[PDB]
């Protein structure tokens, strides 16, 4: 429908706001949450991915979606790199570390 | 190439045991065939880029005293061949980070991009 | 209905509709799962669809700003977008970058401010498709010019997007991408 | 969009400034042919680049009722504003016949427009 409305004049025009309008901005956005200030700071270290999945979904309805793990985390010696790689769909065996930036789909309050 | 070959492979050098390996994607014309035939014992040409690391594997770039990147005296835009030579320096240092590279630039304000590279 | 599943194999998702409380209430093994045992205040806020932040269509001299003017305003959290676009160079369609970054699923304070950095005489050729969005900025410089990046507060900034507008001119293949790699390294230094 | 002007005839032009001439004058003469009464005439509205039509308007500037719409025939809002639905036959003419890619691709703009009007 918005393809049609952009197709009418090659512009994104708009108008007023209705209770039909503000009910339409209830989609689910993409975001990236820390593991320090959050609710599961306890589950921050040594927590399995599955528990984080359920304790995040049953509480905030945030679909846990992937783990954006720092590269020099499995190494013993402390490095200074901040480049982090991406792990998609981690199973139960995947130990969590506190310095991650978990990909999740967040709802809208 | 001719001036460089004339003042490099000169009669009055001391102990030249060094075999120049050109690498360039455009096949040469007949004049360069006649020039490379004159220096048969010291010069080898090869066709291919210096961006495909397979092509760098063909010229044995991993072990070489140094790699020299030439540049055109003229062009439509100096930032074309300046940044292209910076790209070639990036590629050659990405393959083997312990090689001496003696390059050319066409401006001065484009030479600061060579201090950009950590290697 | 349909569901869109992330799996590791097609036989893992052939499983996904073989379920019954009775048939599959208490099985924790996936191989065990696979049984076919089932018997069976009127300010314009958003657009017409109400799915994007829509401001009033403004003039390009409003959202133009010099080097020192952006150096005055600290604007951390923002997102810069570099453009290597000449006037004769082909279109990109930067509008499709601004729409899902102004997607009305975000709050108004929650938004990320976009600062384009590049030729103003390119961005004027595409600004008629971007002139509806709430907060946006143009910096008429060059992404290779490091002083604009000092003035754009790149260090205190979100991910910076480098996009090569002149993909049209193609010398060799890799040399086409030379500007982007050269910029990224310069930002890193 | 203000003036309702039904019965009229629109003429689409895909003409760039550098594109070759068409000679739209030879369209207006037999459509202004004085065998018609003055109220009987069909009003012509060209739709296209104004910076093309200025290059041919010195041959059309003598005729009674005519109009220019500085838009694009692919832009559907101009056709909404041109009252195409309440209109006589609409002429699509490709000014840039000069550039020729392949053969059929030369006619791509005309076919694309006609279909867009139909939708």
């Amino acid at each position: 429908e918005l393809e049609a409305l952009i197709a009418e004049e090659n512009a994104l025009r708009g108008g007023y706001s209705t209770p039909q309008t503000l009910a339409n901005r209830d989609r689910c956005r993409v975001a990236q949450l820390a593991l320090l200030d959050g609710p599961f700071a306890d589950l921050g270290d040594g927590g399995c991915y599955g528990d984080l999945f359920c304790k995040a979904l049953k509480t905030y309805n945030m679909l846990c979606f992937g783990i954006y793990r720092l590269r020099d985390a499995h190494l013993s010696t402390p490095s200074q790199c901040t480049k982090r790689y991406v792990i998609t769909n981690p199973p139960y065996e995947f130990e969590l570390v506190p310095t991650d930036l978990i990909f999740c789909l967040m709802q809208f309050d | 190439v001719s001036n460089f070959l004339k003042d490099f492979l000169h009669k009055d050098r001391d102990d030249v045991n060094v075999e120049i390996v050109f690498l360039h994607n455009i096949s040469p014309n007949l004049e360069l065939e006649a020039l490379f035939k004159r220096h048969f014992t010291q010069v080898e040409f090869y066709q291919g880029s210096v961006l495909n690391p397979h092509d760098l594997a063909r010229v044995k770039i991993e072990s070489a005293d140094a790699c020299l990147i030439l540049a055109n005296k003229y062009c439509a835009d100096p930032d074309a061949e300046d940044a292209s030579n910076i790209m070639r320096v990036i590629s050659i240092k990405n393959y083997h980070p312990k090689i001496r590279i003696i390059t050319q630039m066409l401006q001065y304000h484009n030479k600061a991009h060579l201090l950009n590279i950590p290697s | 209905t349909l569901g869109f599943f992330i799996a590791s194999d097609a036989k893992e998702v052939k499983r996904a509709f073989f379920y019954c409380k009775a048939c599959h209430d208490d099985i924790t093994d996936p191989k065990r799962i696979k049984k076919c045992g089932c018997k069976r205040s009127n300010v314009k806020k958003y657009d017409s669809t109400g799915m994007f932040h829509w401001c009033a269509p403004k003039e390009i001299e409003k959202v133009i700003l010099t080097r020192s003017e952006a150096a005055m305003t600290v604007l951390s959290g923002h997102v810069v977008v570099c453009i290597f676009g000449d006037v004769s160079s082909a279109l990109i369609g930067l509008r499709n970058l601004v729409m899902p970054l102004r997607a009305s699923n975000f709050h108004y304070h929650e938004l990320k401010h976009i600062v384009f950095v590049g030729s103003i005489e390119y961005l004027k050729r595409e600004w008629e498709t971007l002139h509806n969005f709430p907060k946006v900025s143009i910096l008429p410089g060059t992404p290779l010019s490091r002083a604009d990046l000092r003035a754009v507060n790149i260090n205190l900034c979100d991910m910076c997007v480098i996009l090569s507008a002149n993909q049209n001119n193609i010398d060799d293949t890799s040399l086409q991408d030379k500007e982007c790699i050269l910029a990224s390294l310069n930002i890193k230094s």
